[PDB]
Parts: structure tokens; C-alpha cells; sequence
RNA sequence: AUUUUUUUUUAUUAUUUUUAUUUUUUAUUUU
């Protein structure tokens, strides 16, 4: 029913498939908390401004401190706590005037939640391959 | 004997494995319960060449050294080869070593450290607790371009569970071991960055469960000659 | 359509005729998986900057610290958390400005995926080999 | 009379095969449904030997070994070829040996050791997980140039399954033997750097399923004539 | 009466051949398609061995071993030569032998195994694959110098193709063989280091294709009258 | 064309005529896997350093250890794992900077690859003497 | 208008001993 928006961002890069399975979670218990991580974390670069220092390119905010950022925020528990300790940390937006977005977050925030920090921790750059890519092409597609 | 110790942390315990870039904690795996997970711990060589330490320092209070000629390595010179030293030396007969191409026999066997939640030690203190948690401080950033560290260590509060053991309960060795342990116990330290703090912990020693060590005898002073 | 990058690579060595079979993947289980770590390796040499410890050889990162990096990560599952132990290990760098690389990559990063760590262990130096010449030689077509 | 027995490792078990280099584990084959595969196992001989220590350790605690004259050799002095001490010794009789060329027989037979998942062993205790897990620790770097060293190894967790057995039920040897095995259930060891806490095992003894030994027989109190 | 067995291997089979030096695997030759091929297969006389080995270790559970007088020779003493014992002693009728110098007639015949791939036994369970596949373990290097030895095995999961044959259908010595091959499939070995593992298989028996032995008849309890 | 490294070693000994036939390999196809399994071998003996245990005759690195590290790596499938378990048996090293050897040798590691097992078991020594004869008169070359 | 018969290559042997990821680095300053 709902567009869902964290489906509309996977749907703009058709060339990775899926992770999780054909057509629903069933058979793989890390899937469940690698796709929530995936989600989580995409939900997190378009909700800020890109406010930060300024250079043409604003410092890969993506592997020059997002990754760093994020590690740091995960020495914490369970989630809450993680993104109270990254949203003051990297620059500080809840989410933009798209109530959407901001419901299907708060849903996000808790979970098992103890097997997603533990996939934030033993796979980061993998996951910011994902979001870069899928961030990449959604910009491409508005210019 | 064997000599069961418990070590409560009263510090950060940095253990290191093997541009502003992080360095991790070494990590070892277990197969609990059909599934494979990663635990941290330090390796169980790591407490025996503490202990190495340890008793090299305390051998040379009560022995000169003045003269010489620790880690050994084998190279041949002429394959000397009669050990009676041994009974003379209380050092290298339980700790091991290598003289000149043939190694010797140690005494001394010791377990690895413990410290998470697992089924492996002996008798646990406490109603368990998450197994991820191992949190990280951030580090010191040099400031002459200030670039900064950072570090991965257990917390201050962890416990670990330790055991040791020699096997032949002989001879004055146990006594000596015994007075090693009392010094571990007293101002031990176990981890990687001592100079800054990391790594002060607590011990106690406990449970020699075979044929105990008499009170009050010789731990070197067995008239001291000093032989290479 | 695509010249898919790791294509490119293997081109410039036309006096090794490749391993697979002559059009397709037909006839052999394990030759697909060996050309996947082929694959996945050689995208991993080009990926960093040749940033490391600094002789006037880079101190062959190629037999001297290499083979002990990737089998050292390659003693964990699957394939996610294997390279996240190598990235964080070596140099560290997802990919440089070239999506073409970056979206073959990610692809790469997930497939049957149990034995692809059983080739890395049982022929690590053949695909040292194989590396090694590719990457001499396409260095060599740029000199 | 056979013993099953089921051993589940406390830490990692270190078995080597046969420039800061690596050092693998020993590795079998097997043709399991038609292709060749590798699998890690220790060798059932270093089984045998483990319990030859173990035995030889135990006679010696009721026997003096203040004289002699283990691994023997074949060597011909006066060919000498009455063997009743086999009655009298319960120790070479089991285990069998060489004296002066002429071989002995042993009643033992034991087979390997199968960790891994096959369907070789006897009944599993779990389901399965995947074959080619057997991540290695890394090693401890001497630093007197601090050598970097690795060794593999099988993971703490693992779980073992052999079978040991004696075909004739005579005398008092199976009750030897039912000791022998007592001892390495109780503090048992198997691998290759017990001194560094590799190679902790705890086991248990099983399905003595024929005639059993009698209870509180004669372990080696015969009178200890103590011969050659 | 014939025998089908098909033989599954659960170890190494090592079956040796007629300064840390090796000793390598028996192996029979083949023309199968004109050209001359190698292939190891153990000979078909070990088998007949094994089961003679364990029809006399059968035929003592029942019968006296207080009183004698296995492999026989030839020797006259005063050539005593009737031979009604053949009836009265199921042993020696089946599998032959030789009393006073003229030699007994077996009515046993056994085939050679064929584990290899082939032409020659019966019909396959497996698609084939390659024949010069028989990788060798290294064996255990005795350490009281370190002599390392290496020996040449058939792989753990071999199977094996044998048939054995009963011609003249006549009296109890069908249910006599029956029970040989029910104990030599219940815990039957074949090789060369049973004490250490090496030979241990599991069998079936199966297609008694002509005149079935009858249930329930008598095995060897015949009287006892225990003649020489 | 090239001097094809594995030809100018069998060059120095003319005194020793060549197994194959007398212009091209007609007529016989055990002599094909001999001569692979001959260029094989005679490529790894001039690989190494001679970096193991030093005696002044290395203790012939020749019968006295490499025919027991040939053999015992000759018991696996089918060749790629072959040379890794020797490579990491013996001593370990790919190849030095002759990028013509390195060529030749990675061409060599797959063939038919089942009768070379073959060959490197039912016969070892006369392929060993024929080595041993190679590197003596290319040594000899060099005094 | 048989050179046929009978004839385990087998008992025994640990890949064991030895081995610190160590030493060095104010999250500084500016309202």
C-alpha cells in the first residue's frame, strides 16, 4: 500500500538485486539485521543537509568521516542511545517535512537490537557501498 | 599442583591483534552451540611470557648480574649437551628455553584467559551478560597535523579466570612458582599500553589441590656459583 | 554492452588463455568459483593507492605481505565480514572515481559464497600468479 | 570389550603436519559421495601414544624406577624370546613393544579421531554446520626482529568422537585400561602446545558393551618382583 | 552358494606390498583396453586369511582350547589318512589344510576386491572417476632423532566389491560361513595397522543365489568329541 | 620467437638428446606429459634461493629432500594445489624478476593435468636425473 | 588321459618440544 520510502531509494538501482530474498525474509536470520542496517544507515544521509565544512565535494559525507562517525556511535547500546550519539555527532537533522520518512524511522529504532550493532560492526563498508551506491544513482536520476 | 587464579580488572585492558586508522582486539573463535561467534581474550602464551618476565626480574635479586654470556633462540656452537643446571638454575628448568640447538622441557603449562560469557571456564561469580560488548576508548591524537588514534579495549570492570599447573610436585620449584604468583598478585599487569595505565588489574591465587608445598624453604640461595 | 572493468584488465594478457572455458561456464563447479577469487582479488590490488610503508618496490604489495593478509582474512564467514577484515587490515579504500568498478564489486561481494573461501585456501600463490602478471602487464601497457 | 568416548576441547587443539612462515593442521582425505575432499583430524596413532604416556606415567606410581634396563626400537643382543613377563607386567603386554627384535602383539586397537561433518563416526549429537572452518590463531612473535609466527588450529568448540577397544576379556587388564582412560577423562590432553594452554580436553567414557571387568580388581599390586 | 559382499570403507586401508625411508601400496596389473595399468587392490588370499582367522576364533567359543595337538604345513609322522573328521569338524573340511603331508580340499573359494574403476566386478553404485588417485598419510615418527616414516593408503570412503562361493549346497556348512560373515560384517577389519585405526569397514552380505540353507540349524554343537 | 626460459636450460647439455622426438610431439602421448612434467620440475628448482637449513652443499636441494616434498605434494588434485602445497612445502617463492619465466610458468600450471600426477608418481628419479644433470652443466656454465 | 592341491605381508612407534603484538603519542586552541 504505502510507497514505503526506504523502497523507493533500492527501487532506482535495479543492477543490484536484492539481499534478503526473492520475496520475503525466510531462510536467513543476519539477513533480517543486515537489511534493517542497510535501511537504517540509508536513512541517515539524505536527512541532513548533504551544514558542514564546505569544499566542492564537502568531505565524502562515502568514506572520509561517515564511516568514523558511525563506528564511534556504535561502541553504544541498544539504539536509541546509537543514534541520539551520531545525530549529535555528525550534524544534527530528525528528518525533513516528509512524515513518511520520519514514521518509518521511529518504527526502525528498535528491533532484536542486539544483532545490528553487531552487523555494524563485522561488515561497515560494505553496507557504504550499498548506500553510496544507491545514493549515487537516486542523484542521477534528478539531474 | 595446579594453581587456579581470578583476575578483576582495575583498568582498561589493551591487548593489540596480530592515516588516523584504528587497530583492533585480538580475537579468538568459538564453536559454543553449533554456530560460529568471535570472543576477545588474550592469548594464553601472553600470561606465561608475563610470568617469564616476572621471574627473570626476581632471579637476579638474589643472583648477580654483573655478567652475562628472556627469549631464547637456537644456533650451534659445539653441542654441549649435559643439564644438570636444572637442579642448580630453578629458572630455565620450568620455564623452558633453548641453549644451543637443543630446546629444553618446561614444566609450566598455562591456560588462556576467559573473561566473556561462554561454557569454558570454571565456576562463574556472576549472572551472565551480552557477549559484543567490548567498548572502545579513543586515543591520545599527537599534536606536534594532530592525528587522531584510537584503540579497542575491554572495560575496567570484566573478571577473567585463569589456571596454571606444573605437574611434578618435586622440589623447591613449586615454592618458587609460589612466590612468582605473589608477586603477579601483588602489582601484576597484563595488556599493551602499561605506560599510560592500561592493564592494572587484581589477582588472587587459589586452590593447590595436590600435594602442597612445604612452608619456609630455599627459593635460590644455594650458595651462588654463578655458572654461564 | 558493458566493458565491465575486470574485463578490460584480463584483456591485456592475451599469452594466457583464460580458465573458465572457451564462451561460457559450462562442464566445471570450482572453475567458477576460482574465476570469482580471481576476480574478486585482482579488484584489490588496483582499488589502493599502489599509502603503505614506502621502499622504491612498495615492498611487493606480488609475495611479501599480500598472501599473509588475504589468507589471514580469509579465515572468517562469509564473504562480507572477509572483506571488511581485509580492507580494515592492508590500506583501506572502497573504490576510486569509476562506478563501473564500484557496482561490479558490490555485485561480487555475495554468491554461493562457501567456496570461494575454499579456493582462496587451497590455491592462494596460482592466483597470486595470475594477478601479478595482469597487473605487470596492464602496468606495462602504460609506460 | 570397546570404549566409545565422547571428547568436547576447552581450548584450541594444535596438531602440525608432517621467514615469519605459517605451519598448517594435518589434514585426510576422504571420498565421501564421489569427489575427494579435505578434511582436518589428529591421527589415531597420536591417540595411542597419549595413552602410552598416560600409562607408562601410572605404573610407574606403584612400581620404583630407581632402575632401568616409552617408544622402543628392535636391536638383537642374545635373542632371548620367553615372554611370560606379559602376565607379569600388565603394561607391554596391552600395548605391545620390541625387546630384542622380536616384536610384541598388543591387544589395544584404537581408532582416529573425527571431528568435522562426515559419516564416518558414530551417532551426532547435533545438527551440522560447514566443512571448511578451521580458523587459525596467530602465533607470538619472539621479540628478543620480532619474527611474526602463525599456527592453525582447530576452534575451542569443537566436538570429537572415538572408539577404543580390547578384544580379549581375560584378566585384569581391562581394568588397566578402564584406569588408563579414568586419568584422561579426568586431566587428559591432546594437541601440540599443551605448555601454552592448547590441547585442553574433557572427555567421557562409554558403552562398555561386553563382558565387563569385575569390580575392585588388582590394578599392579602382584608382589612387584620388578624385573627387566 | 555364493556371497555378494559390497564393502564400505570407515578408515585407511593399508596393505603393504611383497633411513626414514616409505613402503608403498600392493598393486595388481591390468590390460583392460590394450594398454598395461598399475592398480591397488588388496589379494584375494588376505581375505580368505581374515576369514579363517575368525571361523578358528568362532570354533574355540564353543569348543575346549585347554588341549592342542591357523596357517598348517606339511610333515609325515605315519601317514594317517582317513578323513571322516570333515563331517564331525566343520573348520578344516571348509577351508582345507594340510595334517600329515597330503593337503585337504577346500570347498571355499573366494575372489579378489575391486575398489577401483574398472570392468571387472560386478555392477557399479557410483558414476567413476579417476584411477590413480590412493593419497598417502605420513606416518608417526617414533622420537624417543625423529625417524619420520610414510605409508601408502586407499582413502576413507573406497568402496569394495568382493564375492565369495560355497559350490557343493549340501549340510550345515552354509550356516557355518553365514555366521563367519555375519561377525566379519558385524566388526570386520582388513589392512595392515588395525591397532591404530587403519582397516576398519563396515559390509553387507547379500544374493545367496542357489539352494538356501534352512533356519535354525545346528552350528557346532555336534557332541564336542574334540579328536586331534 | 622468444627463447621460451624452460628451452635455454635444456640448451646447455647436448651431450643428452631430447625426449619428445625430433621436431615436435608426434607419435607418443606419455611423452608430452613427461616433458610437462620435466619443464615443471626443472621450473622450481631455480626458483628458490638455491633460505632453508645451510650446509655447504644446502643438503642437496639432487636426493636428499626434494623427491620426499615432490612426492608428498603429488598426492593432491589436480596441479593449482599441487604447486601450493609444494610452494608452501619447500621454501616459497613465485619466481624472480624474468617476467619470461613467470609467462611460461603460469601457462604450465593447467593441462590435460591428470597423466602429469601420473608421471610425477611412476616415475620420479630419471626426471629427477635429468634435473639434477640441467642445473649441474648450467651451473657449470656459470664457474 | 588338468601339475593339481593348501600358504593376511603382520606384527610395533605423539610431529613432539621452546616463543608479550611489544615499546611512543594533553582532542589541543578561539570567542
Amino acid at each position: 500500500t504505502t510507497p514505503t520510502p526506504t523502497q523507493v531509494w533500492r527501487a532506482t538501482v535495479p543492477e543490484l538485486p536484492p539481499l534478503v530474498d526473492e520475496a520475503g525474509d525466510t531462510g536467513s536470520a543476519t539477513a533480517r539485521a543486515a537489511d534493517t542496517a542497510e535501511r537504517l544507515l540509508l536513512l541517515l544521509h539524505y536527512s541532513i543537509d548533504w551544514s558542514w565544512v564546505a569544499d566542492p565535494k564537502h568531505r565524502k559525507t562515502w568514506d572520509e568521516l561517515l564511516p568514523g562517525r558511525v563506528r564511534r556511535a556504535a561502541y553504544r547500546a541498544d539504539t536509541l542511545d546509537r543514534w541520539w550519539s551520531e545525530v549529535a555527532g555528525q550534524l544534527g537533522a530528525p528528518a525533513p517535512r516528509h512524515r513518511d520518512r520520519r514514521l518509518e524511522l521511529a518504527t526502525l529504532l528498535r528491533e532484536p537490537a542486539l544483532p545490528v550493532i553487531t552487523v555494524l560492526r563485522d561488515s561497515l563498508p560494505a553496507l557504504l557501498l550499498r548506500v553510496r551506491i544507491i545514493a549515487e544513482a537516486v542523484a542521477a536520476q534528478r539531474g | 599442583i595446579r594453581w587456579d587464579v581470578d583476575i578483576i580488572a582495575q583498568s582498561s585492558i589493551v591487548h593489540r591483534d596480530d592515516d588516523t586508522f584504528t587497530l583492533f582486539r585480538r580475537e579468538k573463535i568459538i564453536g559454543p552451540d553449533g554456530q560460529i561467534l568471535q570472543i576477545p581474550l588474550i592469548s594464553g602464551s601472553s600470561f606465561r611470557g608475563v610470568l617469564r618476565r616476572v621471574g627473570e626480574a626476581l632471579t637476579a635479586e638474589v643472583l648477580g648480574y654483573e655478567d652475562v654470556a628472556l627469549a631464547k633462540s637456537a644456533h650451534p656452537l659445539t653441542d654441549e649437551e649435559e643439564r644438570n643446571l636444572k637442579e642448580l638454575l630453578p629458572q630455565i628448568a620450568v620455564f623452558g628455553g633453548a641453549a644451543s640447538g637443543r630446546v629444553m622441557s618446561g614444566l609450566l603449562s598455562v591456560s588462556k584467559v576467559l573473561p566473556e560469557i561462554a561454557e569454558l571456564a570454571h565456576l562463574l561469580p556472576r549472572p551472565p551478560h551480552s557477549t559484543p560488548l567490548l567498548p572502545a576508548v579513543l586515543s591520545v591524537a599527537d599534536e606536534s597535523p594532530l592525528g587522531r588514534f584510537a584503540i579497542e579495549t575491554l572495560p575496567a570492570g570484566t573478571r577473567l579466570q585463569t589456571w596454571a599447573r606444573l605437574d611434578n610436585a618435586t622440589e623447591h620449584q613449586a615454592a618458587f612458582f609460589d612466590n612468582v604468583l605473589s608477586t603477579f598478585a601483588a602489582h601484576g599487569h597484563l595488556g599493551g599500553r602499561s605506560a599510560a595505565g592500561h592493564g592494572q588489574v587484581t589477582a588472587t591465587v587459589t586452590a593447590t589441590a595436590l600435594r602442597g608445598s612445604l612452608p619456609r624453604p630455599t627459593v635460590d640461595w644455594v650458595n651462588q656459583l654463578a655458572d654461564d
